[PDB]
């Protein structure tokens, strides 16, 4: 098992962390979901799918930066919605192919009432995701830390 | 000045005692604060006259002196403060695991075992197939190390595994690790489909693909089993390494059932199969050592 970002950043066998740069809407109104489709940005694969069957969960999802203070929302994991920041571990995802497959995670973030201006600044950390991997073979428990940064500014108009 | 002592018995254990022509003086050393006659355990860092430690380092008291212990990777040289030094060169500053490589960093030393191993710097539990060539990860005592399978393999002399041995009942759930076949147990893994109810097992297993050239590395190969009127309905993967001396070592792994067992080919170290009867004509043919 090894993972890489759409931008090429990779984490070797053993676990680690990687930086995931995502694009965001330059303006979002109060009451409208900001959508961060992270399934297009994080890809993983099975290095030996002939025998071992690996299970992958989101152990913890937490808001950071402008999202933690000016937004609230949910995380869509494997098609099901869960609170964000997360309060429970998400179900296991089976990876059974050497072909890289998306990590099914999408953030739906709704701004809170704001005086106005730029809520999320470019270069700021907007989320941290801890990928947890288990299997049915042994006690593999590797942590893959995804540091989610905004490429652009997000204006929240007064409302 | 005020701590002239009549006898050495007046000096406390926190003070050093000097006999100068039987005149005794009690002078406590840096790291103890007092008048000399009696001193208490208190860091010299706050004496009158103060201390002279580097700002980055933290002033601490040691048994016999107060000391300036830098963050690791640096050591104090009197007069220069924290001086750059590779603590990994000194066995009194770095206590890494023998296989782990000490690397020097700002504020610590870090023991890092070489790339490929899985560990926290002290116990790098490697996985089989991650080691460099000529070596593979095997247990030694209570830890995992990369070693040459040609010297760490087990050996088997189970004559029941021969392809003509149809009588019996077996289960290879106990086979794990590196193995070798010797004697009547055959020279190498069987490379062809073996009929059902052979090799003293219900369903026989055989190697699909040929053994590699001598001193070829660890290559994954496929393996098949025969049951019912179909052969290699299920396909597995095994690894074979060639060794000096003309023998092969094999990654034997338990099967999915309890009626599967690996067959072995006859060693055939003879050009003529004189262990067969003279009335059972030996067929000396290339790749087909047999008698009929
Ligand atoms: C081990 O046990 C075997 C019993 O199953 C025994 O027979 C072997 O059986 C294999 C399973 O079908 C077979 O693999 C496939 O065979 C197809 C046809 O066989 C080709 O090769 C023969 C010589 O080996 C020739 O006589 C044939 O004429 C034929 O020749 C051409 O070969 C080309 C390249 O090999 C192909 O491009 C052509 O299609 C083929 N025909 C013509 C007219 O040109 C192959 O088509 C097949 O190709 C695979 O790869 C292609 C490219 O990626 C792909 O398009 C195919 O779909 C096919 O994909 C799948 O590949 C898997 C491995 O990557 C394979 O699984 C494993 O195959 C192993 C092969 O040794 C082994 O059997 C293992 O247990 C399998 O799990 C899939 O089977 C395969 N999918 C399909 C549908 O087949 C591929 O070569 C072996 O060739 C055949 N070997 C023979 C007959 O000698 C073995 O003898 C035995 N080995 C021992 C004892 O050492
Ligand atoms: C004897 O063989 C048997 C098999 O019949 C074996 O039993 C099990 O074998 C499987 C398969 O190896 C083990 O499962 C996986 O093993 C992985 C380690 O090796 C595999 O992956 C390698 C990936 O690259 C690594 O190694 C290279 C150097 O080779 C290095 O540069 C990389 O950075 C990285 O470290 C791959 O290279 C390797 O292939 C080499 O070795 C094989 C032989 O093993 C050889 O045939 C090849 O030609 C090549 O030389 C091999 O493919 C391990 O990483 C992996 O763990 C990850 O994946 C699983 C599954 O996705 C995840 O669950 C896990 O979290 C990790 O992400 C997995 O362990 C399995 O562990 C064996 N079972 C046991 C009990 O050992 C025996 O162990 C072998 N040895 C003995 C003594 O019997
Ligand atoms: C005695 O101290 C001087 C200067 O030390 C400064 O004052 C101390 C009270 C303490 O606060 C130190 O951290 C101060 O730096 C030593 O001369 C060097 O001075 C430079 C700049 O001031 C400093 O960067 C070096 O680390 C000092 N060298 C050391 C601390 O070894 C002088 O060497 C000290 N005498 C010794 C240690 O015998
Ligand atoms: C704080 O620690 C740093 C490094 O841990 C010290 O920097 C070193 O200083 C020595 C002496 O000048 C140099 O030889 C090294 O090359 C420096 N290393 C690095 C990484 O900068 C620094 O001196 C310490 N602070 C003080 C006040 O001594």
């Amino acid at each position: 098992f090894a993972c890489k970002t759409a931008n090429g950043t990779a984490i070797p066998i053993g676990g680690g962390s990687a930086n995931v740069y995502v694009n965001l809407a330059p303006v979002v109104n109060v009451g409208q979901n900001l959508v961060v489709d992270l399934s297009t940005q994080i890809f993983c694969h099975n290095d030996y799918p002939e025998t071992i069957t690996d299970y992958v969960t989101l152990q913890r999802g937490a808001a950071y930066g402008g999202v933690l203070s000016s937004f609230s929302g949910t995380v869509k994991y494997n098609g099901s919605s869960y609170p964000f920041p997360t309060t429970s571990e998400t179900p296991r995802v089976v990876y059974n192919s050497r072909t890289d497959k998306p990590w099914p995670v999408a953030l739906y973030l709704t701004p809170v009432s704001s005086a106005g201006g730029v809520a999320i600044k470019a270069g700021s950390l907007i989320a941290v995701l801890i990928l947890r991997q288990t299997n049915n073979y042994n006690s593999d428990d590797f942590q893959f830390v995804w540091n989610i940064y905004a490429n652009n500014d997000v204006v929240v108009p007064t409302g | 000045d005020t701590s002239e002592a009549r006898w050495c018995s007046e000096c406390h254990s926190n003070a050093t005692c000097t006999e100068d022509e039987a005149v005794t003086t009690c002078t406590c050393q840096e790291g103890f604060t007092g008048d000399g006659l009696t001193c208490v355990d208190l860091d010299e860092c706050a004496i009158p006259g103060a201390h002279n430690c580097s700002a980055n380092s933290s002033c601490v008291n040691t048994p016999g002196s107060f000391s300036c212990v830098c963050p690791e990777g640096f050591r104090l040289s009197p007069g220069l403060g924290c001086t750059d030094v590779d603590e990994c060169a000194e066995p009194g500053l770095s206590h890494c695991h023998a296989l782990a490589t000490c690397v020097n960093v700002v504020g610590s030393y870090l023991c890092v075992c070489p790339a490929g191993y899985r560990g926290d710097g002290w116990h790098c539990e490697c996985s089989p197939g991650s080691c460099g060539p000529g070596l593979d990860c095997v247990p030694e005592g209570d830890a995992l190390v990369c070693a040459d399978p040609c010297q760490a393999h087990r050996t088997l002399d189970e004559y029941w595994r021969s392809t003509e041995y149809g009588e019996g009942y077996a289960c290879d759930t106990d086979l794990r690790g590196w193995y070798r076949f010797v004697g009547q147990g055959g020279a190498r893994m069987a490379e062809t489909c073996v009929p059902v109810l052979r090799c003293n097992t219900a369903a026989p297993m055989w190697l699909n693909g040929t053994h590699p050239s001598s001193d070829e590395g660890i290559v994954s190969r496929k393996a098949c089993a025969h049951w019912s009127g179909h052969c290699c309905l299920w396909d597995a993967s095994v690894q074979v390494k060639a060794c000096a001396g003309g023998y092969y070592v094999y990654n034997l792994t338990a099967p999915p059932e309890c009626h599967l067992a690996y067959c072995t080919d006859p060693s055939s170290v003879e050009g003529t199969c004189e262990e067969c009867s003279i009335d059972e004509d030996c067929k000396s043919n290339n790749g087909r050592w047999h008698c009929q």
